[PDB]
């Protein structure tokens, strides 16, 4: 997306639903990588549940 | 047969001096604290720069995050999803990663009720 808009003052707009977990995932999206341990029963991210609730 | 030569490289390796020496030799055929001395030796023939030049160098990028509330249908679907047996799954009851990913996907497609709830005509 940045490559195609390589120059000429490109404008990027992002739509995110308010008061939803989408904002939490946007601000913090590294959880997918932090849990790169063996799949099929990771069972990690205990404290990160606060984002799903809010 | 050429009187001059020009080479383009993205970035060379720090260690493995063999490659650097071979490149310097093939530049011109007239040659037979560690990193500091290596850079000092490569002073006469070197021209490098970093991306710090992009500052005010016509590189103008703009990003605007626009917040948008949910519709009544969206609110209803969200309340329904969060208020379901999945609550226990969200509380890390079993297969935590799987149920979390499933709930995230559901809430993601819930950004438009027409996707999960396809409005259809009321035929008679």
């Amino acid at each position: 997306c940045d490559r195609i808009g390589r120059c000429k003052d490109i404008h990027i707009y992002r739509l995110v639903s308010g008061n939803s977990i989408e904002e939490k995932l946007l601000k913090n999206g590294t959880k997918d990588l932090i849990r790169e341990v063996a799949a099929q029963g990771n069972d990690y991210s205990m404290a990160f549940l606060t984002q799903r609730t809010i | 047969q050429s009187q001059q030569r020009l080479l383009l490289i993205d970035s060379p390796l720090h260690n493995t001096f063999l490659e650097l020496w071979t490149m310097v030799h093939f530049l011109v055929p007239g040659i037979s604290k560690v990193v500091i001395r290596l850079h000092r030796v490569t002073q006469p023939f070197i021209l490098r720069r970093t991306k710090r030049d992009v500052e005010k160098q016509l590189t103008k990028k703009y990003e605007h995050v626009l917040k948008c509330r949910l519709s009544n249908r969206q609110k209803a679907l969200y309340e329904d999803v969060i208020l379901q047996p999945g609550t226990q799954e969200a509380l890390k009851s079993g297969h935590f990663v799987n149920v979390l990913s499933i709930l995230v996907r559901l809430q993601r497609i819930c950004n438009h009720p027409g996707l999960v709830e396809p409005r259809h005509p009321g035929s008679s």
